């Protein structure tokens, strides 16, 4: 459950992102792949060579999904339904790899925005990424 | 933990231009933060209501120090990790109850500090070799849970 | 994020439990404090070497909260906002620990209810459970 | 898993009452539409769209009927775990790639099942006697070593 304060600080935080939410989005994906490569399997016919296009493409949805997260922070069952039927209902993804993809979105933050990668941000984050992989590992309809 | 040759080169340079006066504080106080139940081992330093009240804390700077103490005596001996932190496994198992998932979400707390503090210098490849460092030592500390 | 079959399978559920509600709390209290030792140092004032009149009563408040819980699942950490000042604020209990507790108090309930412990409304009640555990371990003042 | 003379004899008691058939089919079910998920690993089993399909699944039957034979070969070998399911342990990590935290949650399950099935036999103390035991072969099948 997020506080006033983490809606703020993760309306804050991912406006200082920016423009650059597809970038990171695809380096967390990247990060993930190489440091838990189990998570690979889910992308079986993807190209996942380091700096492949398909992921960089596909960074950039994850990262839109996020900012429209961001948007409806206060309703994101609603927001979200379309990427729960697709991660919960239809891929079946087990929750652990959410644990895993919001750690590397983390630690690309922080290696991209050190001065803004604050510990209440890094706080509020966590939560947030958190809330959202409940939302698409649940089957709520 | 099984690191190449070169992964374990890398692991180590890295570590050695780690700053050992703050990068522990860092960690062991964003832990405090960001999973705030963690606080409960931790009542006798005191205030830790807010972020800016755990970061400010002497007491988690220098405890910051002798958790990045033992993350250097585990990159010393990778091959004998459950050796090296016996006698921590035994004090944070049987004696402070800590749950092993906690373990962990400190050891990922150090990679998101290590990433903060060297940017680009900490490259997905640098990020999978510390994973596996942290995993390795998360798992020693909660050999006795074995 | 609990679907409408899941609020519906809890509410179900727990009135069947009805009058119940404080033994089972109070049961599955015992079945942790007995399976899982460490969870007993959150209680020290407590009478714990048994199931004493302490633990029926705690079990019974427990169970009460369950049961506003059941009543308000849409509207949680307002209805539970007390109990998570008590456990996120004061306590600061391990979350853990609620997996522990829920999973005694599942267990519990299938040792009672046989006939009404079916996969569907076992996989609804752990969803509500891990939902309350969610807000109770949660800061959102 | 240590066990005492005392939960050793009620353990067993318990396990030689078991009706495999029923008790493994029940506790893979109940994995699968209690932890939906974990559907993903067992595509191959057909339908598994709902509750009844599910527990009416006959591969899902017959593959819970194999799991409580593991289960069975875990208590005639407590004091060897891990060597007993060492392969085991490699299936399901390297070539299913399934998580740890999955074995835990089909110990709880089948403990959920045990109740079930016996209910006041199923007494807090027998709980506790099996705890251990579900937490040792979920230990031994996450093997993870140093
Ligand atoms: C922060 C959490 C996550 C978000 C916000 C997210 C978001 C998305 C979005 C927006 C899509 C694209 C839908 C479309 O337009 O076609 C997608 C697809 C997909 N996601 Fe995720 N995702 C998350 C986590 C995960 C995790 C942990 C896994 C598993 C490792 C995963 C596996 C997949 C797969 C397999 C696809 C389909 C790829 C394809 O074949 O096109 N996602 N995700
Ligand atoms: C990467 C994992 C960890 C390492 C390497 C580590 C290391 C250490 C070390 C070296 C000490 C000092 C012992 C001494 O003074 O002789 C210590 C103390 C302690 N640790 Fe940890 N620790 C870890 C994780 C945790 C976690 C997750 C918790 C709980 C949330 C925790 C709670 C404590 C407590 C309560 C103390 C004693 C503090 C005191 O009263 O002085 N540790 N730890
Ligand atoms: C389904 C989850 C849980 C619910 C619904 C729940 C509910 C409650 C309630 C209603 C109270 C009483 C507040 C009052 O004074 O009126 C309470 C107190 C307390 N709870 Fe929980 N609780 C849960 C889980 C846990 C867990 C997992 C722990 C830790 C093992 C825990 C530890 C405590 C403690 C230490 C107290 C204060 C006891 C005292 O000193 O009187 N609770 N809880
Ligand atoms: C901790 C308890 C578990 C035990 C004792 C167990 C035991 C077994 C056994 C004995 C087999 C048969 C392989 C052979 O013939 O040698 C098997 C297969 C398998 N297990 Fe498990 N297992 C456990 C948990 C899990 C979990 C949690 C998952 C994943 C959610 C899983 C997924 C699988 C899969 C996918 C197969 C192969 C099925 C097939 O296609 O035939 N198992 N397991
Ligand atoms: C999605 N990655
Ligand atoms: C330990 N900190
Ligand atoms: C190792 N046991
Ligand atoms: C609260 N028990
Ligand atoms: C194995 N199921
Ligand atoms: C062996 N642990
Ligand atoms: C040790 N295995
Ligand atoms: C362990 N051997
Ligand atoms: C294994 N010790
Ligand atoms: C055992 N290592
Ligand atoms: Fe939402
Ligand atoms: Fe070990
Ligand atoms: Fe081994």
């Amino acid at each position: 459950v997020l506080s006033p304060a983490d809606k703020t600080n993760v309306k804050a935080a991912w406006g200082k992102v920016g423009a650059h939410a597809g970038e990171y989005g695809a380096e967390a994906l990247e990060r993930m792949f190489l440091s838990f490569p189990t998570t690979k399997t889910y992308f079986p016919h993807f190209d996942l060579s380091h700096g492949s296009a398909q992921v960089k493409g596909h960074g950039k949805k994850v990262a839109d999904a996020l900012t429209n997260a961001v948007a409806h922070v206060d309703d994101m069952p609603n927001a979200l339904s379309a990427l729960s039927d697709l991660h919960a209902h239809k891929l079946r993804v087990d929750p652990v790899n959410f644990k895993l993809l919001s750690h590397c979105l983390l630690v690309t933050l922080a290696a991209h925005l050190p001065a803004e990668f604050t510990p209440a941000v890094h706080a509020s984050l966590d939560k947030f990424l958190a809330s959202v992989s409940t939302v698409l590992t649940s089957k709520y309809r | 933990v099984h690191l190449t040759p070169e992964e374990k080169t890398a692991v180590n340079a890295l570590w050695g231009k780690v700053n050992v006066d703050a990068v522990g504080g860092e960690a062991l106080g964003r832990l405090l933060v960001v999973y705030p139940w963690t606080q409960r081992f931790f009542e006798s330093f005191g205030d830790l209501s807010s972020p800016d009240a755990v970061m400010g804390n002497p007491k988690v700077k220098a405890h910051g120090k002798k958790v990045l103490g033992a993350f250097s005596d585990g990159l010393a001996h990778l091959d004998n990790l459950k050796g090296t932190f016996s006698q921590l496994s035994e004090l944070h198992c049987d004696k402070l109850h800590v749950d092993p998932e906690n373990f962990r979400l400190l050891g990922n707390v150090l990679v998101c500090v290590l990433a903060r503090n060297f940017g680009k210098e900490f490259t997905p490849q640098m990020q999978a070799a510390y994973q596996k460092v942290v995993a390795g030592v998360a798992n020693a500390l909660a050999h006795k849970y074995h």
